[PDB]
């Protein structure tokens, strides 16, 4: 039943956490973050609206999305590099 | 009443005037000279004659164009006493090729036009048109012009008849295959096939890969199962304001800057790349040797990507905008690994000779995706391909070689997670450093973290996600940033036809003085080619007689900007 | 459905159900729940299509549970089809 | 030349493991999976799959 929609009010929230993710990538890592991540945060905060069962997007939602996809990228990196990144994202 | 068709047939041929000339029997007057006996009848004039034999023709041409055949017979038999075998009809229409998606059962047996690309060609066949038969047990002798024999004595019990070899005429026969042409080809649908079988001189006319027009007779043979063909009667392989229009378009000083921006509006940066897929577009030019060296005018560029910098649309843009183009990925090809082959169609039974991917691009661009996932022993041939043109097929006692002119799109994922400038391409790229060396061009799409640029970047996949992009289409065209696609294919067939540039002396001194500086400083001879193939691009889009020494600073510059890139 | 829809906490008690007798990892807890409601599928016309459905990949050692997460999801998904690296062939799961 | 009757809305289901001999010769109900689907022809003439 439920096909929850995007909200435009919440594109700063998108577009400037992946900026910032982005310039972290260089910065420390081997990894560079890519577009499809930004495609998975879409997906999974669609579907934790879906939790919800809410037409749309919510902007708690999208932190929670953001938290998931992060944290992921962050442990999959190692020792060294994975510490460095834990303190620079501890806001998220 | 049959005899008045035959007279109306036989009163055309000989009256019918064009250009001064009775063409119709000066042709068939020409083939007898030539010793062939065959004829070419244009539709569009046998309206104009009489509209009631056309109308016939279209309507019942199953017993009617019989009629035809032995009318010309009888015409090509009076011109031979003039001048002291049953002759082949071809017809030629110029009306609409309706879509092979909209024939219907209200068109079989019905005269039909179609067009399409002609994808397999089979082995010839013997047919029968003329027999002479004996029976077995009273000796009678006859002549029969599916035909079956006599099951009872013409004078003997049940089949007492047999054939007389020695007194019996016979016809060539061969069967082909046809699918509609990709720029009509839905999405997410199958092309459609076609069978189409061809007889006497019209047999091996035409080769896999080849683009036609058909005209002939739809028809259908054997719960109930059922086939269609045709039976082949014919096949043939710009406008003054357009042309005018690009002329007009070759004198513009900012088409260069226009055409690259028109490439993949929708992505943003690798203004370069865009500019190295217009002259891989545009192409060089081939020239030939009196020694046997055939010069390879076709230009090949491999773009070495990072995973997530769009590689994928990089190449599926380039599709639809040249005239000639095919996708590949994944060893996946047009029902072949890339390459000819033979394959025997159970529907006919018979053997076929089956073209790839490269087959069909003759001429053209071949997109090729997952390059550095590909059958090494398809490699090899690809590699003769890119820089002989030409593709070896080996079968049983028979060893074929088939023509590709065809430049390659090609893309890459490196052997690491990203290239490291650190080390040379042959190091970095996941496959044969062989294949390496035979590109013209090779590039790295970079993913250089910058704050416009992703924030732009990341817009655009909300806006996508929110239905916004659709109105974007409008707002690009609005702004006037991209030629028509359709236009733009237009053009490139355009200047593909129309030009051939040439280098100038000032060029190639030009050329002799920053390839020598170069090899001061460090490369080889073949890449030498390939700049000079840049050359020619660049002159062909401006569509200058010759090329120029200003073209040689944005040559060096892009092949600069590709082999210094790794 | 709409009453517990509203209700406080709604993404937690989701999680916290994932394979109750389960125990932490609820990262992949999380990654579980996320990827049985999935998304939304687009397909813009001209152009090509998205994707809605969530793939998650658990690597770890021997233990852990990771097989009996897939167990579970056998059972609570509507239609789960459940395949193995070594007993699947390329016939058995494109075509015959 | 014919109206075949389209009956919708049966409120009896089977499954493929209830098919009994009983209900041979009679109308059923069940669901399942699209697997195997073969072309479309004609037969002794209308279409047939
Ligand atoms: N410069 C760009 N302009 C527009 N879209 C971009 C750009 N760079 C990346 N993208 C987006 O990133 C995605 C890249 O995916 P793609 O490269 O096709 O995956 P893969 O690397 O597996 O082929 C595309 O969906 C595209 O929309
Ligand atoms: N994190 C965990 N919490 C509770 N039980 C666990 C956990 N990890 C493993 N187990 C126990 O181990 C078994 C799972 O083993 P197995 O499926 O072989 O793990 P894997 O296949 O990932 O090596 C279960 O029967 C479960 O009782
Ligand atoms: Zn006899």
């Amino acid at each position: 039943k439920i096909y929850p929609k995007l909200h435009q009010m919440d594109m700063d929230k998108v577009s400037r956490v992946y900026a910032d993710l982005r310039r972290e990538s260089i910065s420390t890592g081997s990894f560079p973050i890519t577009v499809r991540h930004l495609e998975s945060i879409l997906r999974i905060a669609e579907s934790f609206a879906k939790m919800r069962l809410s037409e749309f997007v919510s902007s708690y939602d999208l932190d929670r999305a953001i938290k998931v996809v992060v944290d992921s990228f962050v442990d999959a990196q190692k020792v060294s590099v994975r510490r460095q990144l834990r303190r620079s994202f501890a806001i998220y | 009443d049959n005899t008045e068709i035959i007279k109306s047939f036989k009163n055309f041929i000989l009256e019918f005037r064009l250009d001064s000339q009775f063409i119709y029997r000066d042709q068939l007057r020409n083939n007898i000279l030539v010793k062939n006996y065959s004829l070419t009848v244009n539709m569009e004039h046998l309206i104009g004659y009489n509209e009631d034999i056309y109308k016939k023709l279209s309507d019942e041409p199953s017993d009617i164009i019989p009629l035809f055949e032995t009318a010309i017979t009888q015409v090509a038999k009076r011109i031979s006493i003039l001048s002291r075998p049953t002759f082949q009809l071809i017809l030629n229409s110029n009306a609409n090729q309706i879509p092979l998606r909209d024939l219907d059962s209200e068109h079989v047996s019905k005269i039909v036009r179609l067009s399409g690309i002609i994808i397999s060609t089979s082995v010839l066949s013997s047919r029968a048109t003329y027999l002479s038969i004996m029976c077995r047990n009273c000796r009678h002798t006859t002549s029969i012009t599916t035909v079956s024999l006599p099951r009872s004595c013409l004078s003997c019990g049940p089949d007492p008849y047999i054939i007389i070899h020695e007194s019996s005429k016979f016809i060539d026969q061969q069967f082909l295959k046809l699918q509609e042409i990709p720029e009509l080809v839905p999405v997410g649908e199958m092309p459609r096939n076609l069978t189409m079988t061809c007889d006497r001189y019209l047999t091996n006319k035409v080769i896999p890969g080849t683009r036609v027009t058909i005209v002939g007779i739809y028809s259908i043979y054997n719960v109930a199962i059922r086939t269609p063909y045709i039976k082949i009667l014919g096949i043939q392989s710009f406008t003054e304001e357009e042309e005018e229009e690009f002329l007009q378009l070759s004198r513009n000083p900012k088409l260069y800057e226009i055409l690259t921006n028109s490439i993949a509006p929708s992505i943003f940066g690798n203004e370069d790349i865009k500019k190295a897929i217009v002259c891989l577009l545009m192409g060089g030019s081939k020239k030939i040797l009196p020694d046997g060296m055939r010069l390879r005018g076709d230009i090949n560029v491999l773009l070495l990507g990072d995973p997530g910098t769009a590689k994928s649309q990089l190449l599926k843009f380039v599709e639809k905008v040249s005239p000639i183009a095919v996708y590949t990925s994944g060893k996946g090809s047009s029902a072949a690994g890339l390459t000819a082959s033979v394959q025997r169609d159970p529907m006919t039974r018979e053997f076929y000779l089956e073209g790839g991917a490269m087959v069909l691009a003759d001429g053209g661009v071949v997109c090729i995706d997952e390059f550095d996932k590909m059958r090494d022993e398809d490699r090899v041939a690809i590699h003769e391909a890119m820089e002989q043109q030409t593709i070896s097929i080996a079968k049983a006692g028979i060893t074929t070689v088939l023509n590709s002119r065809t430049s390659v799109l090609a893309a890459a994922n490196p052997i690491y997670g990203r290239y490291d400038d650190l080390k040379s391409p042959g190091d970095n790229i996941d496959f044969q450093t062989t294949i390496l060396s035979r590109f013209d061009m090779i590039f790295i799409v970079k993913d250089d973290h910058n704050e416009e640029r992703d924030i732009s970047i990341a817009n655009h996949v909300i806006n996508i996600h929110t239905g916004n992009a659709n109105a974007m289409q409008n707002q690009q065209e609005e702004n006037g940033s991209e030629i028509s696609i359709e236009k733009m294919k237009r053009y490139i067939t355009y200047c593909r036809l129309k030009c051939a540039p040439r280098l100038s002396p000032q060029a190639a001194e030009k050329l002799s003085s920053n390839f020598v500086t170069i090899r001061k400083q460090l490369i080889t001879i073949r890449q030498l080619e390939a700049i000079i193939r840049i050359t020619e691009s660049l002159a062909k889009l401006e569509l200058s007689p010759i090329a120029q020494e200003r073209h040689v600073d944005e040559a060096i510059r892009l092949f600069q900007a590709s082999t210094m890139d790794a | 459905f709409r009453k517990i829809s509203r209700d406080r906490g709604i993404i937690d008690k989701i999680i916290s159900s994932m394979a109750p007798s389960i125990y932490g990892h609820r990262d992949i807890k999380t990654a579980v729940a996320c990827s049985l409601f999935g998304g939304v599928p687009k397909n813009v016309n001209g152009k090509h299509s998205i994707r809605g459905d969530i793939n998650v990949l658990l690597l770890g050692d021997p233990g852990t549970a990771k097989s009996q997460i897939l167990k579970y999801v056998e059972k609570t998904a509507h239609r789960a089809v459940f395949a193995t690296g070594q007993g699947a062939s390329a016939v058995g799961l494109t075509a015959s | 030349s014919e109206i075949h009757v389209r009956i919708s809305d049966f409120p009896t289901i089977y499954s493929l493991r209830e098919l009994r001999e009983s209900n041979l010769s009679s109308l059923v109900r069940v669901t399942g999976v699209v697997t195997r689907r073969t072309g479309v022809f004609p037969q002794l003439y209308r279409n047939y799959q």
